[PDB]
Formats: C-alpha cells, structure tokens, sequence
RNA sequence: CGAGAUGGU
RNA sequence: AGCAGAGUGGCGCAGCGGAAGCGUGCUGGGCCCAUAACCCAGAGGUCGAUGGAUCGAAACCAUCCUCUGCUACCA
C-alpha cells in the first residue's frame, strides 16, 4: 500500500504522496509501549526531523514520547492501534501547513530560536506569516532548531 | 606453558585472565600469559557503584583484563582488581596477549620435531632463540615477533643461533602469509582536463615521464572516478616512504601540459 | 552516408518509443541509471533503412512476414511477398527533436539539421494543438518547406474526435503555414498502418542541392561515444563530433575547425576569443568506419580533443569547416525583429494570455539562435522592432539572413518572433 | 537518607 | 567502473583473527494478593563458488559471483 500525504483531499492526482507509517504495540497493561516502524523513512519524505511528527502525538493523545540514539526506536507509550492513530493520521499537516487560502501544503519553515518566532512559508500561493500561538509544538520546535 | 621471561607477574600492571567459578568473597580465574596459574578478583573491586547484577559483570569461560594488587611468592597467592582498570589499558592487553599468542603458535608447532614427549622441550625451545630475541627489550616495550619480523626481511638474526628448519620456515609463514597483502596506501587526486588540440600524441609524455632512470619494463597504476578526476599509484610504496614520490607525481603530471602551453591552478 | 535526414518532431505528453522503432528498428534513447519517461526530452537520433519488395509493403530484416511486438497479448501479420529479395529505396537516417518546448533552441538547431520534418500528434490533449504553428512557422523561416503529419496515440480515440483534432488544426494554421503537408494515421500499440509512413517519406520528399566541391561546411550537435576502460587513461580514442555536413567533399587526415571555438583565458573580455581546429582522425556513418565523406548525410567526425568535453553534450549547435575559413563570427549583434500575432506554447477551452507580445526593453536577456547555434543576448540599445546586443557565447553563418528570438515572459523563455542581421 | 508507580468480583 | 557492506543460529543491528557478539525483539520461569518495573533461562545449526597457513574459518589471506550504499561510468 500507498497514501496521498494527506486524506482531506480525495483526488487521485493530488501533489503529495508516501508510504504508510506503521507501529508495533509492545509489553504488557501498565507498561505497554506503542514503537513507529517508518518514522526515519516517512520524516525523509516529509522533509522534517523525526522528533516533531513523534512529538505532535504526544501532545494531541496526551502521552508521554520517547527516543534514542542506541537503538533507533521512536515511541509513544501507551497502546494506540490503528483507527487511535489513524482516524488523525493528517494532522501534522492539517494543524500546520495546510494554506487557508489554498488545500496545498508545499510548505517550509524557518526559526529564530534567539527572539521566539517561527517564521513560515508555502510555494502554491505565496501565503506566509508564524504557526499559531495557542497550538502545542511551538515551545518544541524553539528548543530543536531544524538542519 | 609460560609465554614469559618470569615466574610470576609484578605488581600494579594489567594481565589477560579467564573466570573459573565465583564464591562469597569473590571470583576465582586462571591466568592466560603464565602456566594457567589461580589467582582470585575480590567482590569489592568490580566496580566504583552500586551492582545491578553480578551476572553482567562477570560469567564463567569469558576471557577478562585486570591489575594484580598484592603478590606472595613463597605461597603462590595473587590477588585482582577490575576498578583499576582504563580503556587504553585494556587494548594494550589485547595487543601484549596477540603478539604473544602468534609467537606461541609458531612455537608450539615448530616443538613437533625429535622426540617430542614432554613440556620439556616446550621450555628448552622457548629458551636460548626466542628467549635472547626479546630479554634484551623488556623496558623499550618490544616482543619476540618484532625479533622474527627482523628475521623475515634478513634471516641473519637466525643465523646468529642454533637452529631448527621448522623454527626457521613456520616463523617466516605466519607473518608472511598475512604480511604479503603489503597492498596500496598512496594515489593521488587531480582536477585536470586537457587544452591541447595535439592530444592523442602529447599526453602520452604526461602518462609516461613520471620517475626517472627506471628499467624500460617498470610499471604504474592509473585510476579514474570520472573523466575531470584523475588518479595514480605511487610506484606502490607504503605511506611512510612514498610521500616524496606523491609530490613528484603531482608536479610532474601538471609540468607536462604546463610545458605545452596548457594552464592550471597550482 | 544518407542522401535526406529526416526530424521526428512533437509536443509533451505524445510518446516517443514506439514510433521511432516502427520507421527505423532503432531504440531512441540518452544512457541514465533511471526509468525511461513518455519523451525524449532534448535531441537525439535513430539509424535506419527503407526498402521494399516488388509490391508496396515495408518488411521486417525477415522478408515473410510483418509480424509485431509492442503488445502482449496479440500478433498483428501481413505477407508484403512470398519472402522475396528486399530492394533499398534510399540511404535515411531520423533525427530525433526535443519533446518539451523547453528546449526550443535546440528544436531550432534540430529542425534546421533535417531536411524535412514528421510532426507527430497524439489523443491526450484537446483538439487545436498549438505546436502545429509553434514548429512550422520557423521552419518556413528557415525555408525548409518539406513536411509531413503522423497520427500515433490514438488506440481508443473514435472517428470523429480525430477529425476534431485535424480540423480545429486545419482552421488554426490560417496565419502561420500552408496546409499542404499529408497526415498518415497509425496505431501506437498494435503497428497498424506504419508501412504507410515509409511509403509516404519517399513520397513526399525530395533530395536537396549542395555543392560538392566548395569549401568545407558541417554543422555539429553530439558528443558521441567514447568509453572508460584502457591501459592509457587519458586520450585513448579522442572526442568524436556527431553532425551533418553542408558542402564540400571531405577526408581523414583533413585539418577541420570549429567557428566560435571559445574565449582566452586571462582576457578582460570578448576579445581574444578564437576558432578551434585539428586533423581529423577517423569518420563513422551507416554502422561502417571511412575514410572520405561527402554533404548531405549524418556523420560522426573523430578529433584529437579531451573525452572530458565528451561526457556530455557540450558541442550542441556548432558550425565547422577548413582551418581558416571566411564566415563571418559574432561576440555582439546588430539586429531588426518581428514578433508572433499570438502567444503560443499551450491551450484549453478558451484564453490563457494569448494576446500580441509585449515590446521589449534593455534592462532583460534573450535566448537568440542563428543557423543551427544559440546564444544568450544582451542589450545595449533598442526599440520595438530594431536593436544592438552583445552575446554570452559567439556565433557563425555564411549569411546573416534570420535569427529567432525568445523572452523571460515567464519563468523560462518563449520564443516570441524572428528577425534579420543588420 | 539508592530505587519503591497502580487496584473487576 | 572507484571505495564500502551483506551472504544468520532465532525478527532486526552486523562483532573481533576462538565454535553467537552485545544492546534489542519473541517464548517460559521467579518475585507480589495481582499488573508494570527488576531478576534468570531457552531457540535442532560447515554463514554463494575454488585455492592456502591454522588447534580454527561468516569472522587471517588470495581468486571468482551478485545486489545494494556513496561517488558516478564499460550501457
């Protein structure tokens, strides 16, 4: 299987696409752990670091994350199997980089981590501006400047 | 059989060891450069912090590096530390014990000649030759395989001994049989592409001139990453010897097209 | 050698594959360790024969039979003859042209190395297809009148959607060209009707007049093959020059040069640039080595120069001859233009800025091509239809007849009309 | 003064 | 074509010239009233061809084979 990178938009032809993104639940009730397979490969075809499309699950589930350079294993604890993850699948797109006036996320950011502000940018119409104020990843993001 | 000059070791240095069994005061382990010798590792010096598991510290059969804190030699008692021990003095333990289990290969094999039957003549092969080749450098750091390294590029250091033809031909193999892959360790890297509409006659100096007053059969190695990417072997010589014959071959390469009215950054 | 060259030229989106081996039994292709697109993008070639039995029918190599390939699941036959002796009609070979407009000047170059045109068109886009101008109204300014059409993608498209396409092309060349070039409809999948694209390039296309005897004249497009492996790594073979000779008998061991050449080192500008000449080598046409060649075929022309210039196409659009030849060369230009009565390049079901271009102005670079080069064009004086510049790279020609020129009216230039030299 | 969360019948 | 990896003993990561190598996954047992954390033990075994030193060859060294990786070309 295949996806378009987001499915708000049904349209076969539609500019986006990747592979799915598949976990592992692993362990036993009070300690179970839910592990993302793809991340590495699915943040390579997003174009992000692998720590912000991690971290947006942990803020919206409200659930701890963990990662770790000694085994490569991206997790976010507690056990959150398919529609749990999957009815919300886009919306690290859909909360980010969607263009209000336009449904086309080719969209990049930059970051001022000395003065607080995130600055961002999308190619289809020239929109640009910040990420939200109220929304949670922003006090992430200052702290994980991008490569 | 001892792989040593001595007895017993000395205080305050680093031996390779193997675990036998453990016990409520500590471990007990046989040494690996001397005559499987017991010493024992007390429970106290296996780390600085508190133990998780003794398990994943130490198990029976695998091969460990330690100090010897106190020696008694009347009574044979030795006694380990772990705590003690650094990282750069466990490689030079690795390092101590491979060149001596190489020169113990050799002689324990070249000791399947005359008669054969006891350790004896284990201890009277390990004396005079191998012995004398190594006693004398004990302070410098050197052992015996430096010895039969010097033996390999000139057997005089044989010849200066009694001698056996096994000691002389299993010596040379097991250096030689991995010492022949004495493989490339120069090339060169140059960015140039030609300007000369004469070519395919006057490059074949540029290819050619490279080392004077060699034989007419002489060979080099000439290699391409791409066509603006030109390489070559430096008449294969090591990376200790061959850095003069680099810079010459660099110069000349560029001399022999900036002598026919090429152009080129320096 | 050849006795005509033929360009099979188009438009995105048409294929290329499949019709290039049914004229030729040659695979069109450029060496990359990728999947194979719908187009050869920029300029190419495909080697071939015409030939014939007794009765018109073009065989396969195997003379019995016509039978196909391109699809999996059929094998569509005929009998041209009871495997009679094949005869050759004439020595042919195709070039083939870029299929994006974003290699327009090397369109220019390859329709100005032919000496007639096949202009394929396909179902994929609606009926009145903007290149059936774009193509053949610099080919009458370049005065090279011999044309053909070739109907391929066109497996599931009906009678009359196909008569829609020919008939909205049929109204839109009114103000560009004159409509007397014949359409030859084919099958792209099943072979169906090819032979008849055979029949009608000896049919419509004649032979052209050059001068055998003259000075020295080819024009050059391709860096052909030279390859890695040898005990000498530098200047084994030579680079090899892929052209088209114009005039005059030529030969190995002849001294040849090229035009432009290039610009001297350490000079504080246009000055100082010259010519490039050597002997020639060797000579390649038709799957054979030669020693002597003649105008009016494809040819491959070996040199003593690095295969560095030869990894990838460096010598596109090039003009060479005798070593110090008269034709005039040019580091700046003095101009007069005309410009299209529309905007061109693609449509839809109504206006996308199709309207007269906009005059040009100084602070700006063109795209301008001569004969069968391009150069990039900057302007030192100017009006709407009269100006001065001074060019990136020189240029050659016998004559200073036409140029064609083309504008940043977007992100990547257009052309937008033709002119003269002063 | 090592680490010591949680609760269908 | 330049340089590098792989060729399971258990998914997966590939140690070092000693017959699993360690962090991890799976399966079972202990501890607790019980679940997680922690602790311990298991898994039928020449790892592509042809030569050579060894007590020994996936892992010391030649010569062939094939696909990837980065460069980037016999095509």
């Amino acid at each position: 299987m295949s996806v378009n990178v987001n499915r708000s938009v049904s349209d076969q032809f539609y500019r986006y696409k990747m592979p799915r993104l598949i976990a592992k639940v692993e362990g036993k009730g009070n300690g179970i752990k839910t592990v993302i397979v793809n991340m590495v490969d699915v943040a390579k075809a997003l174009n992000r670091p692998p720590t912000y499309p991690t971290k947006y699950f942990g803020c919206e589930l409200g659930a701890q994350t963990q990662f770790d350079v000694k085994n490569d294993r991206y997790i976010v604890n507690g056990s959150h199997e398919a529609n749990k993850l999957q009815d919300m699948l886009d919306g690290f797109i859909k909360k980010f980089v969607l263009c209000p006036e336009c449904e086309n996320p080719e969209t990049d950011l930059h970051v001022n981590p000395k003065k607080q502000t995130i600055g961002n940018s999308c190619k289809a119409c020239g929109y640009r501006g910040m990420l939200d104020t109220h929304h949670k990843l922003c006090t992430f993001i200052l702290k994980n400047p991008p490569e | 059989c001892r792989f040593y000059q001595h007895k017993f070791p000395e205080v305050e240095d680093v031996v390779m060891v193997n675990v036998r069994s453990i016990a409520e005061m500590g471990a007990y382990v046989s040494l690996l450069e001397y005559n499987n010798i017991e010493g024992m590792i007390l429970l106290s010096e296996l780390s600085r912090r508190r133990i998780r598991s003794i398990n994943k510290l130490i198990r029976i059969g695998r091969n460990e590096c330690v100090v010897v804190i106190r020696v008694d030699k009347e009574k044979g008692y030795i006694d380990l530390s772990k705590r003690r021990v650094s990282p750069e003095e466990a490689i030079k333990c690795e390092d101590k014990f491979t060149k001596s289990k190489t020169v113990y290969s050799i002689l324990r094999h070249v000791a399947e000649v005359l008669e054969y039957t006891k350790d004896e003549q284990l201890e009277s092969l390990f004396q005079r030759t191998a012995w004398v080749f190594d006693d004398k450098y004990k302070r410098p750091g050197y052992g015996a395989y430096d010895a039969f390294k010097h033996a390999v590029s000139d057997p005089s250091i044989l010849d200066s001994l009694d001698l056996n033809e096994d000691e002389r031909e299993v010596l040379i193999n097991n250096i030689n049989r991995r010492l022949t892959p004495q493989a490339v360790k120069i090339r060169a890297d140059i960015e140039v592409a030609c300007y000369g509409y004469e070519g395919i006659d006057a490059v074949k100096e540029a290819l050619r001139a490279g080392l004077n007053c060699s034989t007419e059969t002489m060979p080099i190695k000439i290699n391409l990453i791409a066509p603006p990417r030109y390489v070559m072997t430096t008449t294969t010589l090591e990376r200790t010897e061959g850095l003069s014959v680099l810079n010459q071959a660099m110069a000349v390469i560029k001399e022999k097209i900036e002598e026919k009215r090429g152009v080129f950054n320096v | 050698q050849a006795t005509i060259n033929i360009g099979t030229i188009g438009h995105v989106a048409h294929g290329k594959s499949t019709v290039v081996k049914a004229i030729s039994g040659v695979h069109t292709v450029r060496f990359k360790n990728e999947l194979e697109r719908n187009i050869t993008i920029k300029l190419g070639y495909a080697n071939a024969k015409i030939y014939k039995l007794d009765d018109p029918s073009c065989p396969r190599p195997e003379c019995y039979r016509s039978c196909g390939s391109s699809t999996p699941d059929e094998f569509p036959t005929d009998i041209p003859g009871t495997k009679g002796n094949f005869k050759l009609v004439r020595h042919v070979s195709f070039v083939d042209c870029p299929g994006h407009d974003i290699l327009m000047a090397t369109m220019l170059n390859g329709a100005a190395v032919m000496d007639a045109a096949l202009l394929l068109i396909a179902g994929n886009e609606s009926c009145p297809q903007p290149q059936t101008s774009e193509h053949l109204a610099a080919i009458e300014i370049m005065k090279l009148k011999h044309i053909l059409i070739l109907q391929n993608k066109i497996d599931l498209v009906k009678e009359s959607q196909a008569k829609e396409q020919y008939e909205q092309i049929l109204a839109f060349v009114q103000g560009t060209v004159a409509e007397g070039a014949p359409i030859i409809p084919i099958s792209a999948q099943l072979k169906y009707n090819i032979e008849v694209v055979c029949e009608y390039i000896v049919k419509k296309i004649p032979v052209p007049p050059r001068d055998f005897t003259s000075e020295p004249r080819l024009i050059v497009i391709r860096s052909f093959d030279v390859n890695k492996p040898g005990c000498e790594v530098d200047d084994l073979k030579g680079g090899v020059a892929g052209g088209s000779i114009l005039k005059g008998v030529l030969k190995v061991g002849q001294e040849i040069e090229v035009r432009p050449g290039i610009v001297s080192k350490d000079s504080e500008g246009k000055l100082m640039c010259k010519p490039i000449f050597s002997k020639i080598v060797s000579l390649f046409a038709e799957h054979n080595d030669l020693q002597y060649a003649a105008p009016g075929g494809l040819i491959g022309v070996g040199t003593k120069i690095d295969p560095t210039l030869c990894r990838a196409d460096r010598m596109v659009g090039q003009v060479l001859g005798a070593v110090g030849a008269l034709p005039e060369i040019f580091t700046e230009l003095e101009i007069s233009y005309f410009l299209l009565r529309r905007l061109l390049g693609v449509r839809t079901e109504g206006d996308k800025k199709a309207a007269k271009v906009q005059k040009l102005s100084k602070n700006e670079v063109l795209m301008v091509n001569i004969g069968s080069l391009s150069t990039g064009g900057r302007v030192s004086a100017v009006k709407a239809d009269l100006g001065k510049i001074v060019l990136t790279n020189p240029v050659c020609t016998e004559v200073g007849e036409k140029i064609a020129l083309s504008r940043r009216v977007e992100k990547h230039w257009r052309l937008i009309g033709w002119g003269q030299i002063r």
